[PDB]
Order: C-alpha cells, then structure tokens, then sequence
RNA sequence: UAAGGUGAUAUGAACCGUUAUAACCGGCGAUUUCCGAAUGGGGAAACCCAGUGUGUUUCGACACACUAUCAUUAACUGAAUCCAUAGGUUAAUGAGGCGAACCGGGGGAACUGAAACAUCUAAGUACCCCGAGGAAAAGAAAUCAACCGAGAUUCCCCCAG
RNA sequence: AGGGUGACAGCCCCGUACACAAAAAUGCACAUGCUGUGAGCUCGAUGAGUAGGGCGGGACACGUGGUAUCCUGUCUGAAUA
RNA sequence: UUUUGUAUAAUGGGUCAGCGACUUAUAUUCUGUAGCAAGGUUAACCGAAUAGGGGAGCCGAAGGGAAACCGAGUCUUAACUGGGCGUUAAGUUGCAGGGUAUAGACCCGAAACCCGGUGAUCUAGCCAUGGGCAGGUUGAAGGUUGGGUAACACUAACUGGAGGACCGAACCGACUAAUGUUGAAAAAUUAGCGGAUGACUUGUGGCUGGGGGUGAAAGGCCAAUCAAACCGGGAGAUAGCU
RNA sequence: GUUUAUUAAAAACACAGCACUGUGCAAACACGAAAGUGGACGUAUACGGUGUGACGCCUGCCCGGUGCCGGAAGGUUAAUU
RNA sequence: UGAGCCUUGAUGUGUAGGAUAGGUGGGAGGCUUUGAAGUGUGGACGCCAGUCUGCAUGGAGCCGACCUUGAAAUACCACCCUUUAAUGUUUGAUGUUCUAACGUUGACCCGUAAUCCGGGUUGCGGACAGUGUCUGGUGGGUAGUUUGACUGGGGCGGUCU
RNA sequence: GCUUGACUGCGAGCGUGACGGCGCGAGCAGGUGCGAAAGCAGGUCAUAGUGAUCCGGUGGUUCUGAAUGGAAGGGCCAUC
C-alpha cells in the first residue's frame, strides 16, 4: 500500500474545489519512493518505500535509530 | 546538509572538517562509502574523536617534549673516551652509543637513537656540531668533548 | 425432594419405585458422531483421500494420538558470498471465526430542501470497512478568563434559536 | 399480591406476607499470606523534521471572509525557561 | 367526485363484513379557564419521591437610539414652531383549545436518484473439451495420355475430388399465409419457406456484472424484466398533481 | 453469411478488397487507483483505430473555418519568486 | 557564461601647479639586497597629458614644509564614500562528461527441481526517465444540471418596465 | 441683466398605492441669490427619462473596537 514505513504517511482524502467551489473527492498521495539506505551499522543495504519527508527524518534521526523504532512497531523491512 | 569528512574529497576539503553538502551527495555517495558521517551532536566528538581522543591523548605530550629537551644546558661539560692522534684529529670514530652511555650519568632519561650524531664521526679534538633528538621537529642540543686519547 | 413415575402430539405396550440409588430439581463431573473458523490435504457443507508415530493381530487388517495458516520468541540449521544475511526444519506461547445495540476510527452518497440549480442543504446522515470493551472514547491545561479569578475529562439543565 | 378450581373463594388448592435453609460450585465485597511492580528523600532533567511558515485541502457554529484556533497531503523549518 | 354547469353517454364503486386518513413531540402566539399577582414561575438535579427542596434561569414591570449613550423620555438636527418611536394599559405560570413552526406532519400514489449486494442454469460474446450433418449432384487445382513448340505456350480423353459450391432429410433457423388472440402455448400450431462441410450446429464445464458487460450494431441481449438488470437498503425520496 | 428472443430479415450489420492514420516494442491501444493482464510468447508483409465496402473504369476543384501535423523571432500567459 | 560579498590591487584632471588635490585623524621622510632608480614593452584604462601593471636584464637611488595654493602630498597608518579588475566563494542558464540515487518487461548466480518475487554479480541507460504536491492548458471521455412566461391549444412570430 | 434655491436640516397635513414604495406640500430653523420693495426661488409648464435587496468600492465620521491601548473589520452619513 501507499504508506511510508518511516511517518506512516497514507492518502488521505479531500475535496478538489473549482472557481465555482463545486467539491469533488480526491486524494492526497505521499511523495513515496523505494530508497536503498545504507545501514553500516549492519554493512549492508535496507530498502525502505518511504516518503520524501520521512527521507528528511533518516537523515536527521539516522536510519539507526529510525529501523530501531520500525522494528519496534512490526514493519518487517 | 552539514557533515564532517573521513577522508580528503576533491573539491571540499579534508580529513575531517564540518562542511555543507547537498543532502543526494551525503545520502547516496559520502556517506555509502567512507568518505563522510554527518554532524549528529555525537560526532562532532566521536569521529570528532580522532580530534579528540587524539587531544584527550595528544594534549599533554605536547609539554613533555620541552622537559625532555630543557636540561641538557645543566652541565655543557662532557668527554668521552677514544683514540686520538696528531694534528688534533682522530684515530677512530664516534657512533651515536659512544654519547648514548657516556651521559647515562646525567641522570635523565637519553638514548642512541634519540641522539643523533652527524654524518662526520667527529675525528677532531675541536667543536664539530652535534644535535639532540629528543623531539623529530624541534632540535635539541648535543656536544661532547671527545677525550684526546 | 419424593409417592408416584418411563418428555410431547398420544393413546397403548413392557417396566421401575413407594422411607430411600424410581422419577423430578440443582451443583460439580463424564460422554459429547459428522459438518461448520474447521485447523492433516482436497471439496459440489455434512463427503473424498492421506501421512507420521506408537501400541495391537490369528497376519485379513485394527484402535488411539499427532500433522493447517499467520504472528511472536527460542533452538537447530543454512545460500548466491569469507563473515553474515535471506531462506529452511522443529518446539513453545498466542491469534483466527460468530455475535443485537452502544463505542472509536478509516472511507462516504443521493433523493430531497433551496418552491428551478451549481455554492449551500440533506449529512459526516445512510451505507461499506477496521478494531475494541464492558462500556468505549475523552481526560489532569502550552485550557478559559479579564487585571477579579476559575482550576482535568464526561453527561444533564440554562445561557439562546 | 396473584393464579386456579363445574358461575364471582381472604379461610378448597397453588401461593402471598413472614420465617428458615446448601453437600458442591461460584460472584461482589473484607481480612490475611506467597510472588512479583515501586515509593520517600535529594539534586538534576522538561518530549525537533516538532512548533511556526508557504502551497492545496479539511475541521472548528464560522462557506477565506478582515479570520484567529486545531488537523495535514506537499515544500520548508525555529527558539529551546 | 369534479365542476361555470352533470340523469348525464364525465370520474369511482359487483355486494357484505372487517380494517382504512388532520396524529404525536417540541417550540411559539391568540382565546378560554384556573392559580398567584408588580411580581409570576422554576429547569436539570437532590430527595424526606406526584410532597418538599432547588429561583440556575425565563418572562414581565421602560423605553429611545445603528451604537456609545441618555432615560419617561429618547432619537433626529447646529437647534426645532417640531416630527418619529415611546410614557397615560398587569403580567406570569399551568390546564384545555385554535393557529403557526420544525419534524413523513391528513392518508394513499410516481417515474426516478443514490448506496451495498445478487445474478451469465435464459440470452450475447469468448475460452477449453467432446459430439452431429441421411442421401443424391456438380466436377476446380493437380496428375496421366494423345495432340502441339527448338524447347515453354498449348488442346480432347481418362484420373483427381476443390468449394463460406448445387438439390435435399436429420439438425439449425423463421419469409408468407391461415388458425388461434380469457390460446393446447405469456410468441405456438398447420401448410408451405431458408440454410444444411460451415463465418455451421450442438452437449458439458468455464470467463466477462450494471453506466458495467457483451453486441457481424437491432439500443439488441445480460434468468418471460433493459435508453442502465434484480434484490435489499437511503425511504414514509419528493409529488405546487389526482 | 448477420440482425430487432416476442409486430421490421431488409436496400440495414458484416464481408473479402481499398485507403487514411497511429504504433520501434516495456508498441500504440484497452481492462485496471495499482500491481499486473491482454495486445503477443506477435515485431511495421505486424498490430490498433477510422472510413469505404467484391470486381471493373475511376475518384475531379477547394486548407478560408474546425481538427490533425509541423514551425518558430515576436506578443499574451500559471504556480513560483 | 549573470549578481551579492571577508579582503585587498586599480577608480578620484573647477585650476592654482613641478602635474590627475574624495576626506578626518596617525605623523614627519615610506620603499630598495624574498631587489631601488633608468630602457624596450605585455594586454588593460585614459580627458590625449599618464596613471598602475606582466616580464627581461638590472644593481645603489625616484619619493614632503617643498614657494605657491579654500586642500599638502600615495611618506608610512586607519575606518571610509564615487569608481572598477579577480577568485576560495553563494546560488542562474546552457553545453559536455561522469556515477553513486533511480530505472531496466538485458545476461548470469542463489533462494528454488519456480519465465512470480526478492537478493547477488554484470551490462545498459542515468540525474534523464518515472512518481508525489502544486500549477496553466486540453478535456461530452464522464458527471451534475439549465434551457422563461404570456399565448382564443402549443409552436413560429410578437410581447414583458 | 445679475446669479447658483439644481440650498442643508425638518415638515402641518393631503394624495396614490396590497406592500415595497411613489407623489404633492404650506410653514419652521440655518444659510444664500434676485429684487428699491411686496415678494419669488428646496431645479426645468406638468405628466416618461428608470432598477429593490445582497455583496462589495470610495470619502467622511475617534459610534463600536472579543484582556487592555490601538488597529482591522463592522456601524452611521454621503456617493459609486
Ligand atoms: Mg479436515
Ligand atoms: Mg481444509
Ligand atoms: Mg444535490
Ligand atoms: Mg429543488
Ligand atoms: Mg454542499
Ligand atoms: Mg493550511
Ligand atoms: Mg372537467
Ligand atoms: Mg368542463
Ligand atoms: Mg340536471
Ligand atoms: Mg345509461
Ligand atoms: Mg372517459
Ligand atoms: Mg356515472
Ligand atoms: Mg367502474
Ligand atoms: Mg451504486
Ligand atoms: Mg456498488
Ligand atoms: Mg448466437
Ligand atoms: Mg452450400
Ligand atoms: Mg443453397
Ligand atoms: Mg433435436
Ligand atoms: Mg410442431
Ligand atoms: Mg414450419
Ligand atoms: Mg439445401
Ligand atoms: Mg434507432
Ligand atoms: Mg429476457
Ligand atoms: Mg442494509
Ligand atoms: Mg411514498
Ligand atoms: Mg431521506
Ligand atoms: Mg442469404
Ligand atoms: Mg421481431
Ligand atoms: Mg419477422
Ligand atoms: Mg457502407
Ligand atoms: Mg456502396
Ligand atoms: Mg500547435
Ligand atoms: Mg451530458
Ligand atoms: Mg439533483
Ligand atoms: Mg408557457
Ligand atoms: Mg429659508
Ligand atoms: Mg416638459
Ligand atoms: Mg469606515
Ligand atoms: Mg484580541
Ligand atoms: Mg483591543
């Protein structure tokens, strides 16, 4: 499914509006991309689909602790 | 994206220096391979560690390289045993052991090695310049008066 | 507890019992076919076909037990690839499906009303889906207030159509 | 109270008020015991891709309106008593 | 009943019996009636439970003004001879009723829109696997021979057995006519008619699902239902119409 | 040959043939939020779409409009900044 | 090939003049042997007067109160304003090249006696493509709807204050 | 010829309209013009020459101003 496996980011719903404010159903779909992430903690490879945002947070947090925190929530990666 | 360098890269620096890199570059090449690690308030220490478990453990020596150099001025007053005939010249030589066990009197610590002697073996019974190597840059001070004998 | 009893249509038959194992009532137990989550594999539901391991046999064949999937943990093992890792086998624990409403969440109509209609309405209703519990959610101020003060959340009546 | 009994029963019957009752199992309360969970003091510490912002949407009675406030799909991004 | 007007040949009713339509809740206003009265009354809740408590509140006793504000006056205007609204009138809470409002809102009744399901045992198309086509005809290519060219070209005979080929049964279909039209039958029967080795036909099973399918295309068919199926739900949709 | 099962079998549909156009393969195209599947275990003498509709003689003038293809100095022009 | 900017090297012709006076202070001489001053001349700039620069050999000298002059010397120091050359350097466009993201419905290896999947090795592309958010265009392919009344029936016409 | 009464605030009372509204209006206050003065003048001999509300815009006005001072916006007056 269309979920990041780092935020948890899914579609989500909403409304296209027109000039006309005539409301439709869309969604909103996450920036989501298959990534290989270097765990050398590990010397190893880890593919994670994961959001543009949940890229940023690797980088800030670490793919160390992020996997720490997946594995303590099932998410077999 | 800020990081620091395990390595010298072409067009950024060298080994070990906070730089700004494009997040792609860190990402998918610097740090992949061992060219980087980022700043992540630990190695800013921790690889920052090969600049501070070197200053932890390079800190103190820096003084010890004085001390083991300042007294060699306490004396000036030395003379080692050797053949030595006419003209004031030498018969034999002078090796660097010859210097190395004749101040063992003196008291602190010095060595063979860390004596160096110069290419000339000292074949006169006159000042013929010698130096110490207590530290590899900065020159301490070696002469003896070789025993005209 | 008892002199009456063997459910009903439902009579009859053959019997039990009457001072306490008749029946009846209650508690704990026992048995509890096959199907069905159905779980050994399959399948047109209540059927078909096994495998392993024991113990039986007059050597024709019998009886019982175990054998799903997924998750977790563990042990053994184990590639491309030296390490390893994936992967494999087993054990143990747990789940699976049903069920009225209430609850929370994920999605989400239109008729209709506007005396037409698109904003708006109907309505986050109906409906679908996930999950839980005896209730759930919510909850101990990054809240209100107005320079006076109140002191988490929830429900009721007012404030007020 | 009621329900029955050959028509309408306080006294025919079953019952009702009232009084009593459990071998066995079990519930909710209490007391008490084994096992595990930690208070109390002292000084520290005070939740970052977060708050906030731009874009698009939603939710707040409040239809973007002069629109605060909450949520966030996208791009960003602080201070830290 | 509907109408200007109905014996009307306008509507409805075969008859009887039974059932079958202005309700209920909350708000609001007017009337009546009762209580208290410049005061009336409590709501939730507590409970000494239809008591009593609870006056939080609501209405009323003051209005004018967009408002600040003023106040039996106020607003207007720079200010009114003035003018507008007001002062000179008891209300309030119950009970009953008449209206209004929100709710299905007097009852019955659409076509239809939307949501979720059920259906390819009919039919349409496709997929796979099996079957069926009496009998009779025509006689393509090719082949062979004779004939003929320098050799190819070539022409009678035999042979051969082609074809969305011919006639015609089974089989598949349905052009005409009659019958029947509360039928034997919710599409047939009778006589004739078309195809009948093919783009044929048929059995078994399978796939495609509703704004979807499938369609040699008729808006045809998708279980006697099709310009959007059926069932259930939204749902008592709405119905200025009968 | 096909067709309005159940009032229309036809001059309608289809048809071989013809042309135009698309499509270089992970093809276009189509079903599918997607994965994928068909196309096709095919590859431009192929495939899809459109129109015409055996065969024969042929298919004339018009690119202003609408589309399609191409071109590009200039003008107009979104988010953003 | 566009621009800011630590910081320095160039930019300062009312004219008096020895001839190219932004300016206040710090001060009386700065540089010249990690080379003074004299020659040819490098590509710059210029008011047509020379300012500063690249280099050759070079080897003991150009530079003030100078008298004048609203201003005293680029003699040194220093913040600083008109001007204008460069790069460590920030982001802009284009072009080329790369690889490490990403892709691969290429080959090969294993999982695995598997044309899925995954991993691995390799090649090919490669910052493209592709997807998300935003945005303009197109958009009966699909949807929701509108498309008036009067009227000697309706429609056409005419009319609507 | 002179001028700005094509004035501002009000308005007894009438008329005409289902209403919305439209119309006529002496007289009062303030200020003006014409005229020696009485007086006349709140547009044109009259009756057509027009468009509700909403949403906004502009100017004026310290009416209001969601803690408070302001401001935004709103109101009120004039006009689009
Ligand atoms: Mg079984
Ligand atoms: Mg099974
Ligand atoms: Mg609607
Ligand atoms: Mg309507
Ligand atoms: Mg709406
Ligand atoms: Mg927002
Ligand atoms: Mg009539
Ligand atoms: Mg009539
Ligand atoms: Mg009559
Ligand atoms: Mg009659
Ligand atoms: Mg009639
Ligand atoms: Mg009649
Ligand atoms: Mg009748
Ligand atoms: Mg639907
Ligand atoms: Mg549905
Ligand atoms: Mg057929
Ligand atoms: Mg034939
Ligand atoms: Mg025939
Ligand atoms: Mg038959
Ligand atoms: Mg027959
Ligand atoms: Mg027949
Ligand atoms: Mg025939
Ligand atoms: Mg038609
Ligand atoms: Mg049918
Ligand atoms: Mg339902
Ligand atoms: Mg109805
Ligand atoms: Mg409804
Ligand atoms: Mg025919
Ligand atoms: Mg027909
Ligand atoms: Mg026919
Ligand atoms: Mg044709
Ligand atoms: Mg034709
Ligand atoms: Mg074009
Ligand atoms: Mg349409
Ligand atoms: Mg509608
Ligand atoms: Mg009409
Ligand atoms: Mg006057
Ligand atoms: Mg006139
Ligand atoms: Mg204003
Ligand atoms: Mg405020
Ligand atoms: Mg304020």
């Amino acid at each position: 499914s269309r979920v990041c496996q780092v935020t948890g980011k899914r579609p989500v719903t909403g409304n296209n509006r027109s000039h006309a404010l005539n409301a439709t159903k869309r969604r909103f779909l996450p920036n989501l991309h298959s990534h290989r992430f270097w765990v050398e903690s590990e010397k190893r490879f880890v593919t994670l689909r994961v959001s543009a945002k949940g890229m940023r947070v690797i980088d800030k947090k670490g793919i160390d602790t992020v996997l720490a925190e997946l594995r303590a929530r099932g998410e077999k990666y | 994206m800020q990081v620091i360098l395990l390595d010298k890269v072409a067009n950024l620096g060298s080994l070990g220096d906070q730089v700004n890199v494009k997040a792609g570059y860190a990402r998918n090449f610097l740090v992949p391979q061992g060219k980087a690690v980022p700043a992540t308030k630990k190695n800013i220490e921790f690889f920052e560690a090969r600049r501070a478990e070197l200053e932890a453990k390079l800190a103190e020596v820096l003084a010890a390289a004085n001390a083991r150099a300042e007294k060699i001025n306490a004396l000036e007053t030395v003379t080692i045993a050797s053949k030595a005939g006419d003209e004031g010249k030498l018969f034999g030589s002078i090796g660097t052991r010859d210097i190395a066990d004749a101040v063992t009197a003196a008291g602190v610590e010095v060595a063979k090695s860390e004596v160096r002697l110069p290419n000339g073996v000292l074949r006169t019974t006159g000042e013929h310049e010698v130096s110490f190597q207590v530290h590899s840059e900065v020159f301490a001070k070696v002469i003896v008066n070789v025993v005209a004998e």
